[PDB]
């Protein structure tokens, strides 16, 4: 029973997306892929993945397509191994699905090798220490929670806070000039978002159809059944692993949204005879996510910079899924709806974010000291806000009001217009250098700009843009005064 | 001559001559839109010539359909067609398209729309056909003398409590 | 189990006779006798063949004696398939089974259409359906033809 | 005609609470069929069952309208040949009935012309009315903020001891007595004494003329009744109203108190039927049960039914699935709050949470 | 603070209950659908 | 030459609106998610849908019609095909069931199709005018977009969608049928009476000619309520795949989930959160993914979705509500407090969002909306934390957002432009609606003989398309536009506001109050 390739079985049960298969010669190994060859009148092929063994002959499986028009006792044939996806530079500039089949209608892809989507995670000895700052061109991220090359980044947020927008900005700022390759994995998200991404990448020449592309797309979206949404992440991760190990390149891995991977497995968990855990997730929530996350790491052969978007259901960060993902990250960016409702974008709550490289040994001492002072001031400002509502701004001492005035400028100075949100904002985006951000905040803390109007820091880039906006504000104010004077 | 490509890089059919002939054989101008629909389905995006033919059919057609349609207006349909062409297709209307609009305004007696179209041709295009400008002014003179320059209910004197707010 | 045991001896009609005796005996047993059953004690079952009595004791142990009328149906299906016999069910109104001449013709026509049953021997089995007041219906290998009417 | 299953004999196979399984040799009758237990069983009253499910071709699950005490297995049961039918017509006016349609007033026989089944299909789209008018109740809050619509559906959502019953009596006094049409009072899971007080009040007001013509019918299945009866009394009372609406083209008032007990009763049986329970513990078919019942309570082109239903909110939780589902089935909603009553304000209507459909200038001034 | 601490406790006590009737409803539906089968025991040997 | 069906078994058990089937030995068998016919009579059949295929051979069936006629022991025939329903222009103006059966009033499309591929779509760039100033400005909607409408009971969730359908009637009559917007209104679990009232309301405005209704009333079984959205969108996919645009309204998805929960629990499917099935998100996800904007290569058609969802006490933390919000491209949140406060429609702009953005706005509306957005943002913050220009115009914009019927594009855009450029600064907030009414339905300049404009007048409805082409801030239209507003403001202030501010009599005061309230419900 070593080689199960071509082994035959018969469908025994069909309930939703879960199918039970009976093999007379013994069920193949778990995670094996099966094709339902018997022609059932379907417009699309049907493939199954074994997840459990009910006995020596019966095996439970999840389908990757809809189980429509599927009858009992239909003929199943094993593929002789797990689900395989093409790898190599020939996949660049292309779009794939969970099964590794191109869906761009752009002709056959020349594949020299295929790899299984299920692989063992790197061991402890295969871990590389890479502590280097990644400049995203964003004031908030570069200052409070700087990102590390070869590390893991999470964007925790609710619905409508700007998780997808930030990913687009990061791609525009980090991927266009990236030396290596990029892999984008759409998981249980809107299909139109992927289309807009594909158009933008072609315009930015990341995907050069006539020339050489430098990115791959793998899409399993909401429309797809839960079986596909529970494996698309593995497929894209497999492609990145190949680029990391075989090609020895530094690769970017964007995932949106990783929560859907957990959600899909929960949907099928009920039909697999597993008692639900708290809230209603599957009992295997932590383990399944851990195996995937550990594969997303930088080893001694190559480096993977991973950016993952996490959906916090109903803005409840205590939910098991968001919480379980916090320990598998090197830099967490927590977005808050209240901040967005105040017109601040990106709606980052610096008090809740964290970064591993926020240590003087890794980053410059000035960078570390400035960030901590900003955080302390924001923390103190929030405490004062409680007083300001009960007593009023008048009661605050001279020192307190200075903190209030400076802190408000910090809150507004953290906002930044992105180059991808011009339609949303109506203004050109800015790319702030790391040094400019540190200097700009350092001067603000010590009062170098106490006389600048507060609104001059709202939706601007570096300090230079602040001064220009202040000058423009002064000019318009003078014009209004002149108009009033004539009256 | 030169292959055109769509948004995603796929090529689009450019031989749009047969469809124009079909358009020029319609009786009611609503049927013309059906031809444009078929062209789009067949990945044969209309060109400037196709839109002009559609405008010609609208001007020369008796009515929108075999049966009357309430509040139907040839001018509104043509303007909407131009809006689609310039905005959702990125094609600049030529002199021919605007002339058809001006002819419809003159034919329909809408002398106020003719003034606006007259400036449009004088602004984007090079002037207006002086034959139509004079005709439009002539239409204005007729109701200028007939006591129908402005609907009368508009001109009725009213007051704070003399207006019926339906 | 009853098919495998009968196949070794090569005789299948013995089991069918046993079911007939069981059905006849059950008509006289008290209501809910399946739930108060000791087949060993019942004298009617003492005349059954060893395979059938063994099966009955097997069911009584698991308390599934209510499946007697359904296990027989499966066994008949196996026997008919082994003997290459195709049974056509003729559904007729209660008391309307007198005339089945058209039903036989329809059954034969259906048999001819079916290529799989070319070698199978045609058999007719009458069933009474109270849903039809007039006419008849014929079912053969899933092919159902309705030529019947009910209450208006 | 005569049913083809009348007189069919079955035997009791399983008994659990008010749920009984019956095995018929010749085939289980149709769903909703009524069965009578023939064995004496030493009971003090007859035993009647209503079929609700088919376990197999021969076995059927049923709910008992009376207590299942002294019920043994193998007991003999006989089909009645049809669903549970109740009397209709003017003969029922001035009388008190139960779920089975038997008069409980200790008076002469009803002598009805005919009977009709409780279970019936609802009016279709083409048989719907388009008349909107204001029913003046004499109460300031209702007539101002949430005016009621003639022939419409009205709901009084409230907790315990808030004023639901009082408002109904006030409406009855201010409308039903001065009403040209007929009236039907459906008591469902409410105090028996309230029915007695209502019966005396209706006699004193001479709405029930024992010797003359009456304008009111009473149908009562109360708290003491088992869940089976409380889940069908509303159907029987509604069936009488349907007859007056259609067969006579007469305006009808339908005062139901309390509708929540109807859903509660179906919950109790559903737990015994072996159904997985939905949120809180209600049956999964909560919405369907209300929809079938409420859709029958409507005004058609033949007649008009103005319905006033009291809704009980358990634990004062307005988000409970029972009252929550009822909002979509009401033209007028009247929410009562305990805190308002504790402030001495009666009625305790919370106008902000109240609503009406005729709050439209095209209808009211 | 004694009206939002008696509704922070009446709402913590209804979560521990409502979330346990939800686990134990799934358990009871994953148990009844696990059907009992024919036992291949020695009924003769007893 | 016989109409031979495919018998597959008998009916074993019936539990309300669902059933179970036992297959006859040695029969072809039935396929998953297929339609079957239960022979309730030698000539009458009841429709059912396959839902489960168990190891024992038993089959779970969701009944759709003639449930009362179903009894245990009846025969079942298998069609062997998925659900297909009639589709075409011949269904418009009619009321139908999810099965396609027409409901009397007083081409076959598959219901289980897949959503368009990623490369089969195009960016959203065509607006869909709801007719409400608040939505069209701050919450743009584009064809091929899924825009949730979430709110509490009795807040205008149904009215706004119906008004959106009605607002297309006037447009569809003028422009070619190519760009006409068809409507598929789906009623789920609603009262039969409400459907009739909606049908009459649509008929009064003549919307039936471009609209069809798919009704699954409460009395109907859960199966129909479960299939109504899929059947409704299927009727709308016929136009999408043929170069036309459609608008599908679901009223409402909350009651669909209840029906799906009812079906799943009865057919012994393990429960989940709030007893809902585990795959409840996937239900709506595949429903709303079928609404897209096809690429030029496939025709350019689209389907616009306006699902409706109900909350409890303004709690958007519920299960199904959160799932739908994570799917749609935007949400319109109707707030109870605003509704009772006099703001109608009660659109909460802060909690409402459209992820398409300005791309779904016409070039004329882009300039007005962008500047309007900044003013309101400041207005919210100023009051939350003094008569300055943003605060003066912000209140007037809010007052202009009160409506009862959809507004023609020309009237709405012009009024917003006037308030934007300070023309209403001297006008009191209470009188803004009265000012708007005179501007639209009257012409002060002509009344007082001071109108010198050549073409630009509010009574020339054909100017809407010229405005939509050139923009208000263009030399062709800008010059006359300012002149008309200047004349209208001066005349309005001189002849109307002066008298209005001089009213002291109780009779006059009451008469003025009725006028202004009427103006809210007129324009
Ligand atoms: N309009 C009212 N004016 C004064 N007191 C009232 C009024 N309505 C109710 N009450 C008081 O509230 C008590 C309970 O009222 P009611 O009998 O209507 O309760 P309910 O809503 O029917 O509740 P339940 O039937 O569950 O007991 C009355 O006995 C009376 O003391
Ligand atoms: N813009 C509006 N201005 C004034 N009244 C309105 C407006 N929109 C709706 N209404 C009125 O508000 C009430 C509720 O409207 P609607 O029927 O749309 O509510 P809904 O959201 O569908 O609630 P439900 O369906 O749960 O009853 C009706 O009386 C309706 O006429
Ligand atoms: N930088 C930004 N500037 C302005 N608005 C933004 C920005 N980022 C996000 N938004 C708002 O959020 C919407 C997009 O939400 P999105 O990024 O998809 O969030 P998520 O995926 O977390 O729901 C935009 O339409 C806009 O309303
Ligand atoms: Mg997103
Ligand atoms: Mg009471
Ligand atoms: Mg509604």
């Amino acid at each position: 029973v070593a080689d199960h390739k071509g082994r035959v079985g018969h469908v025994s049960q069909v309930i939703g997306a879960v199918v039970d298969v009976h093999f007379a010669d013994g069920v193949p190994p778990v995670l094996t892929a099966l094709d339902v060859v018997d022609k059932l009148g379907r417009d699309e092929p049907l493939t199954l993945e074994i997840v459990q063994h009910l006995d020596a002959h019966t095996g439970r499986c999840i389908a990757m397509q809809t189980t429509d028009l599927l009858k009992l006792k239909a003929k199943v044939v094993s593929t002789g191994g797990n689900i395989s996806v093409p790898v190599g530079r020939e996949t660049l500039g292309r779009i794939f699905n969970v099964l590794g089949d191109a869906i761009d209608q752009r002709g056959p892809v020349g594949e020299k090798l295929r790899m299984p989507i299920h692989a063992v995670a790197p061991k402890l000895a295969d871990q590389a220490a890479e502590d280097a700052v990644l400049t995203t061109g964003i004031k908030v991220i570069d200052l409070i929670l700087p990102y590390c090359k070869g590390g893991k980044i999470g964007l925790f947020g609710g619905a409508g806070v700007g998780k997808t927008v930030i990913i687009m900005e990061l791609i525009n700022n980090v991927a266009k000039g990236h030396g290596g390759f990029s892999v984008f994995a759409g998981v249980g998200e809107r299909t139109r978002e992927g289309t807009d991404l594909y158009l933008e990448m072609m315009q930015s020449k990341v995907i050069d159809l006539k020339g050489e592309s430098k990115c791959v797309l793998v899409y399993g979206q909401m429309n797809e059944p839960p079986g596909a949404r529970a494996r698309v992440a593995q497929s894209a991760l497999t492609m990145a692993e190949y680029f990391r190990d075989v090609e020895g390149q530094d690769v970017l891995l964007f995932i949106d949204n990783i929560f859907r991977f957990t959600q899909a497995n929960s949907e099928v968990s009920a039909l697999l005879g597993r008692i639900p855990a708290a809230v209603g997730y599957q009992p295997t929530l932590a383990e399944d996510l851990g195996q995937l996350q550990e594969r997303i790491t930088s080893t001694t052969k190559g480096s993977i910079t991973s950016v993952q978007a996490v959906y916090v259901p109903a803005d409840d960060i205590t939910d098991p899924a968001p919480a379980t993902t916090f320990s598998h990250l090197d830099a967490t960016t927590v977005l808050d709806r209240a901040v967005a409702e105040s017109g601040i974008y990106p709606a980052v709550n610096p008090l809740e974010c964290a970064s591993r490289i926020m240590d003087p040994d890794v980053i410059s001492v000035d960078h570390y000291n400035v960030a901590q002072d900003v955080v302390q001031m924001l923390t103190k400002y929030r405490e004062l806000q409680d007083i300001i509502a009960v007593l009023g701004i008048d009661e605050l001492s001279e020192e307190d009001k200075l903190i209030v005035d400076r802190a408000r400028k910090l809150v507004k100075f953290l906002s930044q217009p992105f180059q991808v949100a011009e339609v949303f904002t109506g203004m050109t985006g800015h790319y702030v250098q790391l040094d400019d951000t540190i200097d700009s905040f350092s001067g603000l803390l010590m009062g170098t700009y106490d006389q600048v109007p507060e609104m001059a820091f709202y939706m601007v880039g570096g300090i230079n843009s602040v001064l220009e906006k202040a000058k423009k504000m002064a000019e318009e104010a003078a014009e209004l005064e002149k108009m009033r004077r004539a009256r | 001559a030169a292959k055109k490509y769509d948004l995603f890089g796929y090529e689009v059919d450019t031989n749009t001559a047969p469809w124009i002939e079909k358009i020029k054989k319609c009786k009611y101008y609503d049927e013309a839109g059906e031809v444009l629909v078929n062209m789009n389905v067949s990945n044969c995006p209309p060109d400037i010539a196709t839109y002009n033919a559609t405008l010609q059919c609208i001007y020369q057609s008796p009515s929108k359909q075999s049966t009357p349609v309430d509040n139907e207006s040839k001018f509104c349909a043509m303007m909407d067609l131009l809006e689609e062409m310039q905005h959702r297709n990125r094609l600049k209307p030529n002199e021919e398209s605007w002339t058809w609009v001006m002819k419809e305004c003159v034919k329909s007696g809408q002398f106020r729309l003719g003034y606006c179209i007259q400036q449009v041709m004088e602004t984007e295009c090079k002037g207006c056909p002086a034959d139509l400008v004079k005709a439009n002014e002539a239409n204005a003179q007729k109701a200028k003398t007939e006591g129908k320059e402005h609907p009368g209910h508009l001109s009725q004197q009213a007051g704070l409590f003399d207006v019926k707010v339906e | 189990f009853l098919y495998k045991a009968a196949e070794e001896k090569g005789n299948f009609d013995n089991i069918l006779s046993d079911f007939q005796k069981i059905a006849a005996a059950a008509s006289k047993l008290p209501i809910f006798w399946e739930r108060t059953a000791v087949v060993e004690k019942i004298p009617e079952f003492k005349q059954l063949s060893e395979p059938t009595f063994f099966t009955l004791v097997w069911m009584q142990n698991n308390g599934m004696l209510e499946l007697i009328q359904e296990v027989a149906e499966v066994y008949e299906t196996f026997v008919n398939a082994k003997q290459k016999k195709a049974v056509a069910k003729i559904f007729v109104a209660p008391g309307g089974e007198k005339n089945v001449e058209e039903a036989r013709r329809v059954a034969e026509e259906l048999h001819k259409g079916l290529k799989e049953l070319a070698d199978y021997t045609l058999v007719l089995k009458t069933v009474v359906d109270r849903t039809i007041v007039k006419g008849f219906a014929v079912e053969l290998a899933g092919q159902y033809v309705n030529k019947a009417e009910g209450q208006q | 005609p005569v049913a083809d299953h009348k007189g069919r004999v079955g035997h009791v196979s399983q008994v659990i609470g008010a749920v009984v399984d019956v095995h018929f040799a010749d085939g289980v009758p149709p769903v909703l069929t009524a069965l009578d237990v023939v064995d004496k069983l030493g009971r003090d009253e007859p035993l009647t069952l209503e079929i609700v499910q088919h376990l197999d071709a021969h076995t059927g699950r049923c709910i008992a309208m009376q207590t299942t005490d002294l019920l043994k297995l193998k007991a003999k049961v006989v089909s009645t040949g049809g669903n549970i039918s109740v009397p209709v017509g003017r003969e029922t006016l001035g009388r008190i009935f139960n779920v089975l349609g038997d008069a409980i007033d200790q008076r002469g026989p009803v002598g009805e012309k005919l009977r009709m089944p409780i279970h019936a299909v609802a009016p279709k789209l083409a048989d719907q009315a388009a008349e909107d008018a204001v029913l003046t109740t004499g109460i300031k809050v209702i007539d101002l903020i949430l005016p009621y619509c003639k022939g419409g559906k009205i709901g009084l959502f409230g907790g315990a001891g808030v004023g639901k019953t009082v408002i109904i009596m006030e409406l009855i006094n201010n409308v039903a007595k001065g009403h040209g049409g007929f009236s039907v009072f459906a008591g469902v899971g409410e105090r028996t004494r309230e029915g007695t007080d209502l019966y005396l009040e209706m006699m004193q007001s001479k709405v029930i003329d024992l010797k003359g013509e009456s304008k009111c019918v009473l149908v009562y299945g109360q708290m003491n009744e088992p869940p089976g009866a409380r889940a069908r009394v509303a159907q029987s009372a509604l069936t009488m109203a349907e007859y007056f609406r259609d067969v006579e083209g007469q305006d009808v008032l339908l005062f139901i108190d309390n509708i929540f007990r109807f859903t509660q009763a179906n919950s109790e049986v559903s737990a015994l039927l072996g159904r997985i329970p939905a949120a809180v513990g209600y049956q999964p078919t909560l919405a369907e049960d209300l929809g079938q019942l409420q859709e029958r309570i409507t005004s058609t082109t033949k007649g008009s039914i103005t319905s006033v239903q009291a809704v009980y909110v358990p634990a004062d939780d307005i988000t409970d699935p029972a009252p929550a589902t009822t909002f979509s089935h009401l033209d007028a909603t009247t929410v009562l709050d305990r805190a308002v009553a504790e402030s001495g304000i009666y009625p305790a209507v919370n106008p902000l949470e109240c609503a009406s459909r005729i709050m439209d200038p095209d209808v009211i001034s | 603070q004694q009206r939002t601490s008696s509704l922070y406790n009446k709402t913590r006590q209804f979560g521990i209950t409502a979330a346990l009737i939800e686990i134990l409803s799934a358990m009871s539906s994953l148990e009844g659908n696990a059907m009992k089968g024919v036992r291949r025991n020695k009924f003769w040997e007893g | 030459f016989f109409k031979t069906t495919e018998m597959i078994g008998y009916v074993h058990s019936i539990d309300g609106t669902i059933a179970t089937l036992i297959p006859a030995p040695g029969n072809p068998g039935v396929a998953y998610n297929t339609i079957i016919q239960i022979q309730v009579s030698p000539t009458t059949f009841a429709a059912g849908l396959v839902f489960n295929l168990e190891k024992d051979g038993r089959i779970g069936i969701i009944l759709m019609d003639n449930i009362t006629e179903v009894q245990s022991g009846q025969k079942v025939m298998a069609t062997g095909q998925l659900l297909h329903i009639p589709v075409g222009a011949g269904v418009l103006g009619k009321v139908v069931n999810p099965l396609g059966h027409e409901v009397p009033v007083g081409t076959l499309g598959k219901v289980d199709t897949g959503a368009p591929n990623i490369v089969s779509r195009s960016p959203v760039n065509y607006n869909l005018l709801t007719g409400f100033k608040a939505v069209d400005t701050m919450i743009p909607i584009g064809r091929g977009q899924r825009e949730l409408i979430v709110g509490d009971r009795q807040t205008g969730k149904t009215s706004i969608a119906v008004s959106t359908i009605i607002n297309q009637v006037r447009i569809n009559q003028q422009i070619l049928s190519k760009n006409a917007v068809i409507s598929i209104y789906v009623s789920i679990g609603q009262r039969c009476s409400n459907v009739a009232r909606i049908h009459r309301l649509l008929q009064s405005y003549g919307a039936l000619r471009y609209t069809t209704v798919m009704a699954a009333t409460a009395a109907e079984p859960a199966g129909l309520q479960y299939l109504a959205p899929y059947a409704g969108v299927t009727m709308g996919e016929y136009f999408m795949n043929r170069g036309r645009h459609c608008l599908c309204v679901y009223d409402d998805l909350s009651k669909q989930a209840v029906a799906y929960r009812q079906i799943s629990l009865l057919l012994r499917r393990p429960p989940g959160r709030e007893a809902y099935p585990g795959d409840v998100f996937y239900l709506h996800s595949r429903l709303l993914e079928r609404a897209a904007m096809l690429s030029p290569g496939k025709g350019g058609g689209s389907v616009t979705a306006l699902p409706i969802v109900e909350t409890l006490s303004n709690d958007v933390t519920a299960y199904i509500v959160t799932n739908v919000i994570s799917i749609t491209d935007g949400q319109i949140y109707l707030d109870t407090k605003l509704f009772t406060g006099g703001q109608r429609p009660a659109v909460n702009i802060g909690l409402s969002v459209s992820r398409v953005g300005s791309s779904a706005q016409n070039a004329a509306m882009k300039g007005v909306a962008g500047k309007l957005k900044g003013i309101l943002a400041e207005y919210r913050k100023l009051a939350a934390d003094v008569q300055t220009i943003p605060m003066i115009r912000g209140a007037r914009f809010v007052a202009l957002f009160n409506q009862k019927q959809p507004s023609y594009f020309m009237n709405a855009i012009v009024s917003l432009y006037a308030c934007l450029n300070g023309y209403l600064d001297d006008v009191k907030v209470q009188y803004v609606k009265f000012y708007e009414y005179l501007l639209v339905h009257r012409d002060l300049g002509i009344m007082y003989g001071t109108a010198k404009n050549k073409f630009f007048y509010m009574y020339v409805q054909e100017l809407n398309y010229l405005i939509r082409f050139f923009t208000l801030n263009s030399p062709i239209l800008h010059g006359e536009l300012e002149e008309m507003l200047k004349q209208h403001t001066h005349l309005f202030l001189q002849h109307y506001q002066s008298k209005m501010n001089a009213i002291k009599s109780e009779k006059d005061v009451k008469a003025l109050k009725n006028l202004l309230y009427s103006c809210k419900r007129a324009v």
